[PDB]
């Protein structure tokens, strides 16, 4: 139990870390209890995709100040903000690295449920994505492609596999439809993915089972809502 | 943040 | 000349880490700054006791939310194991060092003789805050060792504040409203921390006729903390 | 958080 034991300790700790809000800890205890081995419940796979998504999050967030400031930058126009805008860059970049290599050494597979194999898969686009969204360079085609491929196959094995109200499948789609308008602009696709999902999910919100009902609900609120400002604009 | 469309992780 | 240059870089991204909520950046940037050797402005005082009092409050929040874990665990509900103790000890070692890095500027590069009676007791009653901090989390020895410190600074920015600035200062009212939280946290001495909060918010009652319209918020603000402080410690 | 009463911030 060398491993079985101090994988239980990191999940503990990754689980009061959470009631903490103590993201960065988070992470690293669910990286440190993926390498250990064993395969993830659900449970703490959520675990892990918590920790790096309010990760990046605070990255993402402060680079888009940044980078805005940068933008309309003229009393004081110095090299400061480029400078401090390109140490978050690299900080989110790490993370963004950190979380598709792990993706890549342990958690992809081509066995498990669809859940998981779905699961992971839209994790890989989300970070590609991320990497696409401050990527200004030669390497901006690739890691859009890169984020694309992982969602498409996500998206393949989810209708083939899943229902329409899985909300795994429908946080794919909502995903991928963000990917198409904000990284691919391609407002189109992005409008007629979110509906095409939206839709095929309503026709079956009449038999949505209870432990499912609200995490399907929530992002079926936030497809909706992409709708309507993504096609009042156009 | 300054963006309004969303992803899941705003959830 | 280069370390004007410098200083002005720093602060610079010490406003833009503030924006974009990044509070340990903002403090490494004002640290920076103050190792530059100028005094700093009012305004470049807040930018660091606002940077610095939000990283160790995200401790604090943290370590408490970890405590009280640490105790219902230990009822036989069984989280039993050490991994509480053990991880709210990483979260205390890390606020310790923040706290030691704090008190490290303040003692040598910001608390002078020279200099005027605000900026004086601001740091001194930084010092106080960040004695507090560490007495939050110690044991033993240590915290006796601690809270000497915490007094010894607070009474020093108090006695400079009874000297010099009016009762309405809202540093001064600051002090001693941190200054009573102490004596009722951290002291256990309830008496004297309602004694303090009574006679400071009376004796600023008086003078506010005269109190100002830059700091009438900053005072407005204390003087209620002080109030609803009173309020509790009164019932209790 | 467990503390009621308050040292000086603006929340
Ligand atoms: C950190 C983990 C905790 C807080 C324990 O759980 C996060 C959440 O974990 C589950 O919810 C998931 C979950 C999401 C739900 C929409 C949250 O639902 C509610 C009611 O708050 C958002 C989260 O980010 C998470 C984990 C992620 C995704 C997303 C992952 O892509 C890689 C795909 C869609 C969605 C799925 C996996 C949801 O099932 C559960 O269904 C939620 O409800 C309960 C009561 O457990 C819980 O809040
Ligand atoms: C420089 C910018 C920032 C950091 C945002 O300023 C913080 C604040 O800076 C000033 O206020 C101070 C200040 C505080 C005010 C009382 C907050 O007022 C309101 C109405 O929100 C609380 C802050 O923590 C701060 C910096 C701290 C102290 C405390 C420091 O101990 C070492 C002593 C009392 C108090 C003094 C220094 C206040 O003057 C200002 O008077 C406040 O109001 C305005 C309108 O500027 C501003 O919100
Ligand atoms: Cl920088």
């Amino acid at each position: 139990g060398a491993m079985a034991m101090e994988r239980a300790s990191l999940i503990q700790k990754a689980k009061l870390a959470e009631q903490a809000e103590r993201y960065e800890d988070m992470a690293a205890f669910m990286k440190g209890a993926v390498e250990k081995g064993e395969e993830l419940s659900c449970e703490e796979r959520n675990l892990l995709s918590v920790a790096y998504k309010n990760v990046v999050g605070g990255q993402r967030a402060a680079w888009r100040v940044l980078s805005s400031i940068e933008q309309k930058s003229n009393e004081e126009k110095g090299p400061e903000v480029r400078e401090y805008r390109e140490k978050v860059e690299t900080e989110l970049q790490g993370v963004c690295d950190t979380v598709l290599g792990l993706l890549d050494s342990h958690l992809i597979k081509e066995a498990g449920d669809a859940e998981s194999r779905v699961f992971y898969l839209k994790m890989k686009g989300d970070y590609y994505r991320y990497l696409a969204e401050v990527a200004t360079g030669d390497d901006k085609k690739r890691i859009i492609d890169s984020a694309r491929s992982a969602y498409q196959e996500a998206m393949d094995i989810s209708k083939k596999e899943m229902p329409p109200t899985n909300p795994i499948r429908l946080g794919l789609a909502l995903n991928f439809s963000v990917f198409h308008y904000e990284i691919a602009n391609s407002p189109e696709e992005a409008i007629s993915l979110a509906k095409t999902t939206f839709d095929e999910a309503m026709a079956d919100l009449h038999t949505l089972s209870e432990d499912s009902y609200k995490d399907s609900t929530l992002i079926m609120q936030l497809l909706r809502d992409n709708l309507t400002l993504w096609t009042a604009d156009n | 943040n300054y963006r309004r469309y969303k992803s899941v992780g705003i959830l």
